[PDB]
């Protein structure tokens, strides 16, 4: 099933690739919040 | 005699060995790019 695997690993990869550049946009999202009077982050 | 005899004719094709050879040269040809690629069907899976 290993190299099975193998086949769909490029689509598990660039899948790994966009999560990880949309939670580094959801961190910015939230570092803007911050600043903008919310009692939730403290 | 023959119209009270001799059963019923059959319009019958033997397509059916004619799709099996179809299906045997594809085997066989995917299994020949295998090789060539060196990637086995036990290798890719």
């Amino acid at each position: 099933t290993l190299q099975s695997s193998h086949i769909t690993e490029w689509l598990f990869t660039i899948h790994d690739d966009v999560k990880k550049r949309a939670l580094e946009c959801f961190l910015e999202t939230a570092k803007v919040a911050l600043k903008g009077r919310n009692k939730k982050f403290q | 005699g023959a119209l009270n005899n001799a059963g019923k004719g059959m319009i019958e094709t033997n397509i059916g060995n004619y799709i099996q050879q179809q299906i045997n040269l594809l085997e066989f040809i995917k299994m020949e790019m295998a090789d060539v690629a060196g990637i086995s069907k036990q290798r890719e899976g």
